[PDB]
């Protein structure tokens, strides 16, 4: 005889295996963080960016990301597609997973898609959601919200860059849609503001609510830090 | 305050610039052995133990540049950030400074504009931009955010991300939440990044970590533990943490190193920065 | 970069990393396990872990988007490669 | 009034408005190529 | 009066910290492993 048989299932039980956490990652649609976005009015990341690109023109990167609790993707859905058939690539804040705060590599998912737009001269889209900065990494946080407008900066007249504003933006974070071209906000849904009501009233005193210091309307007619209300 | 002293200012200021965009700036004689001096170590005792007491940044940037001597720009204005042209060992350097005793420090609109454009004319003239951070964050009030914070304060990070001469960062005390990565931190593209023992490098401060019963002891055990430069510095976000009385060396050192920087944006008809 | 769930990514194989007696059986659990694409995906060194029958269109739709990229070296006369 | 402009060269063409379209798109079209670039630099210092 | 004063030394302390650290990478040059690096007759590093 020549070396031996097996009778493995080794390879079908490897393939099996990603079928596991494809589904792990698809059933999220249906779980309590979904339930609870749409229960505020809001779609999910993944309902964003397939509503927004060509049907079934999404590709994604990075979808089983993960920290060294640990959810894969670690808050941030990226990619590539098209809109009208022309080449765009994408990121959408997940507020269902850590609030979408920005950690290490939440942070180097977003590098990555934005290196991809500017090397292959494509538009980049943004779609912002999100509770704040990942306290736990601490200044690690800091650096990767300054490294993503470093980004935004080189890219400053070499490719389009939209930003969407639909859920919470706070603190330095709004410099990077603020350096992008268009910044768009979904009326009554989004607020925007490097200074929160709760720091504002501890300071001076006055009571401000979010719609009032940082809605849509605000910022599309006062503060002129965004171009459109959706 | 006169004219001749209008014209005073402009021989000083020019003085310190190139002819142009492509010719050399001026360089002098140095003025200052490396050796240490008493205005070196003066450095060490600077930093107030008291969280809430201010210092004149002025008395940093003096100790560090030749003769004591910043030409400043938009003195008046915003005086809550310092911006200047001066030399370190004869080369021409561009100042950014927060000043404690404006505002606490805090950047607004007015600052963060004023340091904007001062900061992009020093790179498009080719002067190395040299940066002294003691910044708590922003300036609190409902006027920020409707007198434009975000269009307007996203102009300095802008110019820091744009500029490629070379640059270099000492942060002195407060880098608190925004104003640590805004303020030349190295993931802006700034080369060498400094900072005192007394360095205060966190997402918040202590007075925000909290919430004989009131009491500072748990917000200064939070400052010192929590607001240090050594995690920074286990990262690599800071190059060096120094003891105060080495800045003017380790800064004259760095633009030595740096001189022949060489570094060029990707290519486009110009930018389209925040207005 | 794609991998295959049968990638074995892994500073060393299972019967390096060993040291009814002999036997494949913790070279295997090993081999599973250890010797997998998911570490190099959590840490983006792989961009997607993909069934092998999708190969052929993952890898047509990343030629088509990356069609356009634009790298240029730093100047030089030439390099030195090692001959 | 616009004549003035006119006789100096400021404006190129006084025209009915109904013939604003026509000329708009006429320029439009003979520029199209227009190549000038800018003074070599950095960048600009504009006001902030 | 205006505010307080501390009489506290915490400034000194973190320099003191800062030479603690320092002098931690310095004593380095006489430990084991750089005994054990000079008795294969190699320098170290530093």
């Amino acid at each position: 005889m020549t070396a031996t048989e097996n009778a493995d299932g080794r390879t079908r039980r490897r393939l099996d295996e990603l079928a596991r956490r494809r589904a792990e990652l698809a059933a999220q649609a249906t779980e309590r963080g979904a339930g609870r976005q749409h229960a505020k009015g809001k779609l999910t990341a993944r309902e964003r960016i397939d509503l927004l690109l060509d049907p079934d023109s999404f590709t994604e990167l990075d979808a089983l990301a993960r920290h060294r609790q640990r959810p894969y993707g670690d808050g941030v859905v990226t990619g590539y597609g098209t809109i009208d058939g022309r080449k765009v690539c994408v990121y959408a804040q997940d507020f269902t997973v850590l609030g979408g705060s920005l950690g290490e590599v939440f942070g180097e998912k977003i590098i990555k898609v934005l290196d991809l737009a500017i090397r292959t001269g494509c538009p980049v889209i943004g779609i912002n959601d999100s509770g704040g900065a990942r306290i736990q990494e601490g200044v690690v946080s800091l650096a990767y919200y300054a490294e993503l407008v470093k980004r935004h900066v080189a890219a400053s007249g070499v490719i389009p860059q939209i930003s969407l504003i639909i859920g919470p933006c706070a603190g330095g974070a709004v410099y990077a849609p603020a350096t992008t071209d268009l910044v768009v906000m979904v009326e009554d849904i989004s607020h925007m503001f490097v200074t929160g009501p709760d720091v504002l009233q501890a300071v001076t005193g006055q009571t401000v609510g979010m719609e009032e210091l940082g809605g849509a309307h605000r910022h599309n007619a006062v503060s002129g830090a965004a171009h459109y209300m959706a | 305050a006169d004219e001749k002293d209008a014209f005073d200012y402009v021989r000083m200021v020019l003085g310190h610039l190139p002819s142009n965009n492509m010719g050399d700036t001026p360089v002098f004689a140095p003025t200052a052995a490396r050796e240490l001096t008493e205005a070196d170590r003066a450095l060490d005792t600077l930093i107030p133990d008291r969280t809430a007491e201010s210092y004149d940044m002025m008395r940093v940037v003096n100790a560090v540049i030749d003769d004591g001597e910043l030409t400043q720009f938009h003195q008046l204005f915003a005086p809550n950030v310092i911006c200047g042209l001066a030399r370190v060992e004869g080369h021409s350097v561009g100042v950014v400074a927060n000043q404690p005793t404006h505002l606490a420090g805090a950047l607004d609109i007015d600052a963060s504009e004023k340091a904007a454009r001062f900061i992009r004319f020093c790179d498009a003239f080719h002067v190395p931009v040299l940066t002294f951070v003691d910044v708590p964050g922003f300036l609190t009030s409902m006027e920020q955010e409707r007198d434009g914070i975000i269009r307007r304060g996203a102009k300095l990070i802008y110019a820091y991300c744009e500029a490629t001469v070379p640059m270099v960062t000492v942060i002195t005390r407060k880098a608190y939440g925004g104003g640590y990565g805004v303020m030349g931190s190295k993931h802006l593209g700034i080369d060498v990044n400094l900072a005192w023992p007394t360095a205060e490098i966190a997402v918040m401060g202590g007075e925000s970590a909290v919430r004989e019963e009131t009491r500072e002891r748990l917000v200064s055990e939070y400052t010192e533990t929590m607001c240090t430069p050594y995690v920074a510095a286990e990262r690599g976000y800071v190059d060096a943490v120094i003891m105060p009385h080495e800045t003017r060396a380790q800064v004259a050192t760095a633009l030595d190193t740096l001189r022949d920087k060489r570094m060029t944006r990707l290519p486009r008809k110009h930018g389209n920065i925040p207005l």
